[PDB]
Order: C-alpha cells, then structure tokens, then sequence
C-alpha cells in the first residue's frame, strides 16, 4: 500500500501551545485518514477522521487538514500526556493500518530547560572484584536534552558490557534521568587505570565527562 | 465502555511453537470484528501493522505468511502459531485491536488490548548478580544525592526489591531491563536521598528473586 | 424496477458457483484447497464474462457487490470472500484456511456440504427475483 513520512515536530513552548505536524503519501486513494496517539507503556488510541468528502470534524483541541499527496495534524492546546503521534487507514471506509502506519515523530511538552548534572558513583569491593561500575544523570523537567553515554577506559570506548534507559519525569521532583552501567574483570581494572563516562546531547554538548580511578573510590 | 484483557504474557523456545489469546469483555462477532497488531521493540517499523484482516482472516507479507493460523470464540479470538516455528523476528508485543466507530452509540468504545509481550530464550534460570551502589561525594549538590541497586545479566522476569526493611519503596524508582540477544534482563532500582537523610539510617537493599525462591539483602557501604 | 435486485442477487450466485466450480475441480482432481490470501482471488472481471480491461466492470453489478466487501485491498480471496460482509446469504464464520483431500469424512466435501447449504437461501431469493 501507499508509503508515508511524518515530520516536522520539536517540544512545546508551554502548556496550552499550538503545534502542527504534516506527513507525505507516496501514492492516493484521496483524504481517507485517521490519527493513532501511543503515550508511553499504554494500549495505543485513536484520533482524528471523516473521508474525501471531509464532513464535520474532532472534539476538543485536536485538528486536522489535506490536500493533494498530503496531510496534517494540529493541535491547539498541547497538553502533557501527547508524547507520540502516527497516521493509517485501508481501504473501504474506516479502521486498520495502510500495511504501515505513517512512521511518525517525537512531541514533548515543556517546562524550564535545563542541561544535567552528571556524578560517577563509586563501585563497592563486590563491584571491584566483579569488574562492574556505575554512573548518573540528573535534569529537572522534560525538555528533554536527549542524550548518549558513551563509557570510555584509559581512553577506550566499551560496549558489548553496556546498559542504559531513561526514567521519566518524576511526580514532585520532575527529574528526567538515564543510569549507567560497565563491567570488565578485576585484572582490567588492574591493567586499566581510569574509567570514565562522556556525556553527549542533541543540544550543544559533547563536553561534560565524569572519570575515577579505582584508588580513590 | 466495552473491554479487551489478554493472557500467556510469557515465554517460548526459537524453532518451536506458541499460542496467546484475548478475553474480550462480553463481545458478539459482527461487521465489525477483531484484528492483531505486532508492535515491534520500541520504534514503530513499517511491514509491522494489520496482521489477521478480520476475525480469522489470515493476512501479511511473505515473512511470517502461513505463520498465523488463528482460531475462532466469541472472545478468545486466538492469534496462534501452533506447529508453526516461532522466529528470533517473532518476539514482540501482540496487540488485539478491535474495528472502533465513533457517532456516540454502540462500538464507541476504546478499542485495544493490554499489549501481550512474547519473550523468546534459551536460557535457563539464572539468579541476578545484584549490587547496591554508594553515593559519590561530587553529588552532593542542590542538598540531595541518589543511591543505585543494580541487579544485572538474570532469568526470567520478574523481581520484587525494597529497600530498609521494605519501608523505603517511595522516594525511589526502579529502570526496567535492555534486552540483549543473549536472552537475559536487568534492572536499577535508585533511591532519592536529600542530604538531611544521609548518615541518619543504615541503608539496606531487599531482593525477591521469585524464580529462586529466595530472599537476598545488602547494607549500604563500598 | 427488480432487475437491479435481480442483477445484485446474481452477482452472488456468479461468484458462489465460482466458488463451487474451484470446490467439483478439487473433488475431481483429489486436491486439497487454500483458501486464504495466497489461494484463488474473486475480483478478475473474467470470472464473470467480461473482457481483460473491458469498462462494462467498472458499472458491473458484479464487481460492484465484491470491491464494495468489508474485506476488500483491491484483492478478495475467497476466504476473504467467505469472511467478508455484507451479503443476503448472510455469512459463515470459523472456518479454516486450508482443507485437505483425505479418503473417509473427506474435509472438502464437508467444505462443499458447508457451501451448499448457506446457498440455497441464496437460491431461493434468486427463483422469488427471476420469477417476479
């Protein structure tokens, strides 16, 4: 079936924003269409519809508007649960997939940005004797600035030995945070000296590294 | 509104074979009917959506065609590969979907499924090799720092952990595993600590390893 | 005027004895049957007499009454077909993709048995409508 691309769409400015998304048909059966939402580790749902005959609109803030080998979403005031968006349909009036929904692309919703604070936390002698060691970062509220780890030994990148995840905006705090973790042998930390996480963001910075050596811990 | 609910969120062996199920809540076969999606691991990839047309209507591209011989129910709607050679490229979140209708009457109702995973290994029980995590000096900063238990390279899902004698389970957050093609899990568990509470308890991590049957606590100190 | 009615009721009677047609070459050639997405397919405007491209099949009642199906790509199988809605025979429901040719109970005539049965209904409407 007909193949789509979704883009463009960044944060908002606040609560209450306007934001508006458009995607490409690659081939035409008209405006026949439908939006699916997937707010994170939840069951997918439904947004927008109506067909080529465009006959009457969406409840409440959402939106949307078509014409030749495209078609758009906007949303009028974004609110903090919109965080993934997608377009589909097959052909007969309503429901389904087109084989792949349109691919879709990130929305968040701000509050004050912030870059993170970065700590490396001292393995333990069960951690040393294991080889194992671990970092954080901390960032108040989503922005986000979305960020790699990039775990680095007496100037040798690892991986292969490597875990990373984000959790999400806490419930009073608002932390954004991303963990780490890195193991080897207790002979590597013999032959090896310093240990180390770089630090590395969408927004302006590759600086912001954290090291220790297994003395001082 | 009306209900989806699956079940068998569990397990396979590569090469061999599978079956999952709905329970959808008071459902009468119609018009409108049934449908399965394969969510794949975290990015929505294109071939993946619209699997089973309708009911029992076999339906995809060549790469799992024949695979999903589903069954019949009124509510058990089973999406299934019962003798039929379950893939590395199979393991994924099945949703059941249901074919919605807006206009306020019947069918308006939210209409897909709790998302069950299928994990695909070869491995056999493994007990984690945990490690509670000390803060470093540097973090203490804004008045606060942050403890870890990692509880890494384990088999299967899942775990319960709590830390001083099961009291210190708010003010803390647990990140789930990475998957690896190895087969195993992880997690972090991470403990908010102000500065104020630093020095004022000893700290202790509990571990619940269910598929061991066994209890496992440490104390706070490198 | 009921020719309308006539010509809708005929193009399921068209394709149902297409269907049968598929069903007494299986039974003579001692073959099983796929009827799912890869097996046989309902929309070719031959099926029904027309000519390769003929525009007479984009006003047909025939392929009007079968890409107006609930299961409709632009292909239809004949399972898609014998899943699809909607239809005056009604439609069945449970059935399985395959059936295979086996000596006793033999699977595809309890398939056409199956068959038969939900188009005598079918039939019946089309003696009321050829006979009005």
């Amino acid at each position: 079936d007909i193949q789509l691309t979704q883009s463009p769409s960044t944060v908002s400015a606040s609560l209450g924003d306007r934001v508006t998304i458009t995607c490409r048909a690659s081939q035409d059966i008209g405006s026949w269409l439908a939006w699916y939402q997937q707010k994170p580790g939840k069951a997918p749902k439904l947004l927008i519809y109506k067909a080529s005959n465009v006959e009457s609109g969406v409840p409440s803030r959402f939106s949307g508007s078509e014409s030749g080998t495209e078609f758009t979403l906007t949303i009028s005031s974004l609110q903090p649960d919109d965080v993934a968006t997608y377009f589909c349909q097959y052909y007969n009036s309503y429901s389904h997939a087109t084989v792949t929904f349109g691919p879709g692309t990130k929305v968040d919703i701000k509050r004050t940005v912030a870059a993170p604070s970065v700590f490396i936390f001292p393995p333990s002698d069960e951690q040393l004797k294991s080889g194992t060691a671990s970092v954080v970062c901390l960032l108040n509220n989503f922005y986000p600035r979305e960020a790699k780890v990039q775990w680095k030994v007496d100037n040798a990148l690892q991986s292969g030995n490597s875990q990373e995840s984000v959790t999400e905006q806490d419930s009073k705090d608002s932390t954004y945070s991303l963990s780490s973790t890195l193991t080897l042998s207790k002979a590597d930390y013999e032959k090896h000296k310093v240990y180390a996480c770089e630090v590395t963001h969408q927004g302006l910075s590759s600086p912001v590294t954290k090291s220790f050596n297994r003395g001082e811990c | 509104e009306g209900q989806l609910l699956e079940s068998g969120g569990g397990l396979a062996q590569p090469g061999g074979s599978l079956r999952l199920s709905c329970t959808a809540s008071g459902f009468t076969f119609s018009k409108n009917a049934m449908n399965w999606v394969r969510q794949a691991p975290g990015k929505r990839l294109e071939w993946v959506a619209g699997i089973i047309g309708n009911g029992s209507d076999t339906y995809y591209a060549d790469s799992v065609k024949g695979r999903f011989t589903i069954s019949r129910d009124n509510s058990k709607n089973t999406v299934s590969l019962q003798m039929n050679s379950l893939r590395a490229e199979d393991s994924a979140i099945y949703y059941c979907a249901k074919d919605r209708h807006p206009w306020r009457w019947l069918q308006l109702f939210d209409s897909w499924g709790q998302g069950t995973l299928v994990t695909v290994s070869s491995a056999s029980t493994k007990g984690p090799s945990v490690f509670p995590l000390a803060p470093s000096s540097k973090s203490t900063s804004g008045g606060t720092a942050a403890l870890g238990c990692l509880v890494k390279d384990y088999f299967p899902e899942p775990v319960t952990v709590s830390w001083n004698s099961g009291a210190l389970t708010s003010g803390v957050h647990t990140f789930p595993a990475v998957l690896q093609s190895s087969g195993l899990y992880s997690l972090s568990s991470v403990v908010t600590v102000p500065s104020s509470s630093l020095g004022t308890q000893t700290y202790i991590c509990n571990v619940n390893h269910k598929p061991s049957n066994t209890k496992v606590d440490k104390r706070v100190e490198p | 005027a009921l020719l309308d009615e006539l010509k809708a009721l005929t193009a399921e009677l068209k394709v149902y004895s297409v269907i049968q047609s598929q069903i007494n070459a299986a039974l003579s050639a001692k073959q099983g049957i796929r009827i799912d997405a890869g097996g046989i397919d309902l929309v070719d405007p031959t099926l029904y007499g027309y000519a390769v491209g003929d525009p007479r099949w984009k006003d047909s009642p025939e392929y009007a009454l079968l890409s107006n199906l609930d299961t409709f790509s632009g292909k239809l199988s004949i399972k898609d077909f014998l899943s699809g809605s909607p239809k005056q025979s009604g439609e069945l429901k449970g059935l399985k993709d395959e059936y295979p040719f086996e000596k006793d109970n033999n699977p595809v005539g309890n398939f056409a048995t199956t068959v038969s049965d939900r188009s005598r209904p079918l039939n019946d409407k089309v003696n009321e409508k050829t006979t009005l």
